[PDB]
RNA sequence: AUACACAUUUUUUGGCAGGACGGGAAGAGGAGACGUCGCGACCCUCGCACGAGUCGUUCUUGACUUGGUCGCUUGAUGUUUCUUCUUCCCGUUC
């Protein structure tokens, strides 16, 4: 349900960069991620989403996105998120 | 017995122009912290001077662009908090 | 088939991650203020039972040909369009504050359609137009920035001085 | 078609969907306007009395017809009745009313409809009298009659519509007369439970569960 | 009536902001459940630069009413 | 490291010139004799002065009672 | 006593911030909590409302002076949902 | 100890003026009574704002809270 | 006021600051802790995000319903 | 006696409160703490350009003054 | 499920005092601090867990400890002192 997404330009502010993805993702299903809780950046953000098919869906489709210059790498987590 | 006393105490005392306001059904005025003054009949009174007012008539100052002027309006039903009062007077 | 009110009154509503907040639109399709995702909303209409308490609307995956008809809504900050068929924009759009825009994969063909977008007044911060035509067209970037200024940040790329002084230019 | 419709919306809990109408208010901005609290509630209903009669209210005036304080007022109270009026009866013709009375405001009022057999023909716009219809007429061509007419017009046809809607609502000024005598003769239960009457009135379902 | 917790302070220098935008500083003495405060050495300073030994060993009372705030100089 | 209403007793006893500082009035200031005291701090003052800051001048008052609330620093001087 | 009291002590040993009557911040962390609002804190970093920023040692603010404090949301999950 | 209550009830029946936290407005007149809260009572009252006298007002109440202090004249 | 737990309230001030913020706990004196509460100022402009804050009730002049609970 | 009681009679009465930060209020009370805190709805609500609310509660010290109806 | 809330930290208070508009640009006769959160990056840094780290018992809980920097090449914002006109373009209204 949770993708983790990597290669990232970190010189985008939080706040923006969550609500670029935010953005982003939520045209495959809802995001139930508020915030980034690892607070570093560096690409490593987790997205939560309600059911599983648009977890996948966005995986596949993503994949290698220009997403502030860079294209952005995604891998399905390797835990289930606290608020799952 | 403790009743007693201040019942007493609230006649002798300053509040006596607020009751006898009740009693006579007189007018006073009662300047308030709003820089408005209230003229009316004291129908009810509390420690806190917290009141019914009746027939009230607030007069207030007001400034424009030219000299000042005093502006005026009637409520006849009025509850006034106890802590907005200034002073109340008691005149013929 | 429609968004109706009927519609407007029952959707899965609650808060954006965000913070962000909506109350959402499904007594059988199509929705508003949240999760307006995956109804086959052909027009948006009836957005007047929104009554404005609404930050975000999820319009993604309709079949939306235009975005006209929005009534007034001083709060909605964040409209996320995707995986629509949007051919044009209305141009009096002007809902005050709409800071985002998700055009995300749509059908907008000409650099002219864009035009309405420069109404925005100095809100629209946000804008992604990724996944249409109109991107592949020469000098896309450069005629959305000459085009509305008001962007901070297009296909989440930031504007930057040097195009927009190479947008003056040309 | 109409779920949406309520009467609570239109009219004040003191008005009794047409029952009453509130003219308290009117009597506070009144006493603003005398300058001074010598009137009270029913003194102020006698002075509305005099726009019953078709001379009174223009041959003696509660306050000069010229003052502005009264003229504004007059405006207010004169829009609150007419709007009390259509809204109390729904199913009459607006239009056609409205219509009636601005022809009879044209063709008579303004036309000398006023006579006396002592002073001649009195007009609403300059308050004088005038011996014949003749010099009447070539009176209404005159510059001071024109002015007056220029400029208080819209104050003179509103003080006609208070007439004449306070005429047709001669039913509903009573029964609030009386009304007011009745709440005023009433001890502090009496017009508790009454008010509790009134509000109960208002904010009770038009239909009920249990109607044959 | 609670005690204010201030043996801490007692006997250590205190800079003391007060209302009005006032400013003293002067030695804990004594406190009361009122948070009234007693200081010795007390010296105001005024907003233009100098300060003036109001209570050089006389002793000051500061009511805690007025008391906005209270910062340690020592440790 | 005495209580405060102890340091006003001993105001009392020595019967020094006494300055109060009032609440959120920095421009006047009261000064004289404390005579006595009661628990809302309401003191008698005797020959007491207002002293404007704003060289200073002063008004004498003779004997008052000043209400506690205005209380915002007593002094000696 | 009151339940945001209770919260409030619980905040001890966290690092808040706090806003007073007059508008200046006092940031740092919470030695001491009493009854009446009246808290004792450590290695303050406060800001004025000219902007200006200062650092001190230990401060100790009335309970009646503060508009409002901000604590660690590490204490909203419990037990004040109940 | 001569407390401000004694002062005080020596006082009553005695001509005074009284100086509110504002001084904006004192007043002179008869003190008549004072209670336990420190309410007061004035006769004959003449107010005085600014040091000038503003106009004779009469049979007086004064909120405690707003008195600063209270002189014998 | 136990209604409006666990509410999205608006605050306003003593100061004319509005806060608003999920209403979680109040008590006799009106102090409410407010979760994830930030504040704005003139109207969005000034907006801040506090984040858990109590607020005193000396300094509460009114609270409305904002939104529902989350 | 103690007044607020009579305030907590005033229940579903629609009043004007004024305030001490001269703010103008208007609805029907809902209810009124004995602090004088007032629970209104339908409440139009004019700062010192009416804001239009269902519910709003007031701390009662706030409150200035309330005008009640003449037909109370 | 069935007395009290006016005398220092809370609610009985130290408060009061063709015409117009709105941007953005140019040309002529708004600008200094001091802070606090952002557009870009020649940089830093290099990874799945966080609230984190360990243990007892059982298929999931209870205890114990404790973006930062540089530019803006005309980013956004509250103290706090001092002293507009004309032209062109784009929106609303009549
Ligand atoms: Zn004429």
């Amino acid at each position: 349900n949770t993708l983790y997404v990597s290669q990232l330009n970190e010189k985008i502010n939080m706040q923006r960069l969550r609500v670029n993805l935010f953005l982003l993702f939520a045209t495959f299903g809802e995001v139930l991620k508020v915030s980034m809780n690892f607070k570093k950046q560096r690409g490593q953000a987790f997205i939560t989403m309600r059911t599983i098919d648009q977890a996948s869906l966005a995986q596949i489709s993503l994949n290698g996105e220009r997403f502030f210059g860079k294209p952005l790498k995604v891998e399905f987590s390797k835990s289930e998120t606290k608020t799952l | 017995e403790l009743e007693e006393l201040e019942e007493f105490e609230f006649k002798h005392g300053p509040m006596s122009l607020i009751n006898d306001a009740m009693v006579t059904r007189t007018p006073v005025i009662i300047s308030l912290r709003n820089n408005h003054k209230i003229i009316a009949r004291v129908k009810a009174f509390d420690r806190h001077c917290n009141m019914v007012l009746e027939n009230v008539k607030e007069l207030w100052t007001e400034k424009k662009g030219k000299n000042v002027i005093n502006r005026e309006r009637f409520i006849s039903k009025l509850f006034l908090r106890g802590d907005s009062v200034i002073v109340v007077l008691k005149t013929p | 088939m429609k968004f109706t009110p009927s519609i407007v009154i029952d959707a899965p509503q609650y808060y954006v991650d965000h913070f962000n907040g909506k109350y959402n639109v499904d007594k059988c399709v199509i929705l508003r203020d949240l999760q307006l995702e995956t109804d086959s909303e052909s027009m948006p209409s009836s957005l007047k039972h929104l009554t404005k308490p609404t930050h975000i609307l999820d319009l993604t995956n309709n079949d939306l040909i235009m975005i006209p008809d929005l009534s007034r809504r001083d709060d909605i900050h964040t409209l996320l369009l995707g995986r629509n068929n949007i051919v044009e924009v209305d141009g009096r759009l002007l809902p005050m504050n709409v800071q985002n825009l998700t055009l995300s994969n749509n059908s907008i063909r000409r650099f002219e359609d864009l035009q309405r977008l420069r109404r925005a007044p100095r809100t629209l911060k946000n804008l992604t137009l990724i996944g249409n035509q109109v991107c592949h067209l020469a000098n896309y970037r450069e005629h959305v920035l000459r085009l509305v200024p008001h962007l901070e940040t297009l296909d989440f790329q930031n504007v930057t001085a040097e195009e927009r002084k190479s947008a003056m230019s040309f | 078609r109409a779920r949406d419709l309520d009467l609570n919306e239109i009219f004040t809990r003191d008005e009794q969907y047409g029952e009453y109408m509130e003219l308290e208010q009117f009597h506070s901005l009144w006493l603003n306007v005398i300058k001074r609290g010598d009137c009270s509630l029913l003194q102020f209903l006698d002075i509305l009395e005099l726009f019953l009669d078709d001379e009174k209210y223009l041959l003696t005036p509660p306050m000069d017809r010229k003052n502005d304080r009264y003229m504004a007022f007059l405006l207010k109270l004169s829009k609150y009745v007419e709007t009390f009026f259509f809204k109390s009866y729904a199913l009459l013709d607006a239009a056609a009313v409205e219509n009636l009375i601005k022809s009879d405001f044209e063709h008579s009022y303004c036309r000398g409809s006023l006579r006396s057999e002592a002073k001649g023909i009195y007009c609403p716009f300059c308050s004088r009298w005038f011996k014949t219809s003749s010099v009447f007429e070539s009176h209404l061509v005159g510059k001071i009659h024109k002015k007056n007419e220029s400029k208080r017009r819209n104050f003179v046809y509103s003080e006609y519509k208070l007439h004449r809607y306070l005429k047709y609502l001669n039913d509903e000024f009573s029964r609030t007369r009386s009304f007011v005598e009745r709440k005023l003769a009433f001890t502090a239960n009496e017009r508790m439970a009454e008010m509790d009457i009134l509000t109960q009135k208002y904010e009770a379902p038009a239909y009920d569960s249990t109607e044959k | 009536v609670s005690t204010p917790e201030l043996k801490k302070y007692m006997d250590k220098k205190i800079l003391l902001n007060i209302n009005g935008s006032r400013k003293v500083a002067g030695i804990l003495r004594g406190y009361d459940i009122f948070l009234n405060v007693v200081l010795d050495d007390a010296m105001e300073i005024n907003g233009e630069d100098p300060a003036n030994n109001h209570q050089l060993g006389l002793q000051t009372v500061i009511r805690g009413n007025s008391i906005i705030s209270l910062e340690a100089l020592d440790a | 490291m005495v209580p405060p209403i102890n340091c006003i007793f001993n105001f009392l006893q020595q019967q020094t010139p006494v300055t109060i500082w009032l609440f959120e009035q920095i421009g006047i200031r009261i000064k004289g004799k404390i005579v006595g005291f009661d628990e809302f701090m309401n003191v008698v003052i005797d020959e007491a002065v207002e002293i404007p800051v704003n060289v200073e001048k002063g008004t004498p008052l003779g004997k008052i009672l000043l209400k506690g609330d205005n209380i915002t620093l007593i002094t000696s001087a | 006593n009151g339940i945001p009291v209770k919260l409030l002590n619980e905040a001890q040993g966290h690092i808040v911030s706090l806003e007073l009557t007059t508008g200046a911040t006092y940031r740092g962390k919470l030695v001491e909590s009493e009854d009446s609002m009246n808290v004792q804190l450590r290695d303050v970093i406060a800001t004025e409302p000219q902007g200006a920023v200062t650092h001190m040692d230990q401060i100790f603010v009335r309970g009646s002076q503060i508009k409002f404090i901000v604590v660690p949301d590490l204490l909203k999950n419990a037990p004040l949902f109940k | 100890p001569v407390n401000p209550k004694p002062f005080l009830k020596g006082l009553v029946n005695h001509r005074v003026g009284v100086k509110l936290k504002f001084n904006s407005t004192e007043y002179r007149g008869t003190l008549v009574s004072t209670d336990n809260y420190f309410n007061l009572q004035l006769n004959e009252a003449e107010e005085f704002v600014a040091g000038v006298s503003h106009g004779t007002l009469g049979e007086i109440f004064i909120r405690c809270n707003n008195v600063l202090y209270i002189r014998e004249l | 006021l136990a209604n409006l737990i666990d509410y999205k309230l608006r605050v306003l001030t003593q100061d004319g600051r509005v806060y608003i913020g999920q209403l979680m706990a109040f008590d006799k004196h009106m102090n409410l802790v407010l979760n994830e509460c930030i504040e704005e100022r003139v109207p969005k402009v000034e907006k801040r995000v506090l984040g858990l804050t109590i607020l005193r009730g000396e300094q509460i002049l009114s609270t409305v319903v904002e939104d529902k609970p989350l | 006696m103690k007044l607020v009681n009579f305030l907590k009679k005033l229940r579903n009465e629609q009043v004007t409160i004024e305030l001490k930060n001269g703010t103008t209020v208007w609805g029907t009370l809902q209810s009124v703490s004995p602090q004088m805190n007032a629970i209104l709805t339908d409440v139009k609500l004019t700062l010192p350009n009416i804001a239009s609310l269902q519910y709003i509660n007031i701390r009662g010290n706030t409150i200035r003054q309330i005008i009640l109806p003449d037909s109370l």
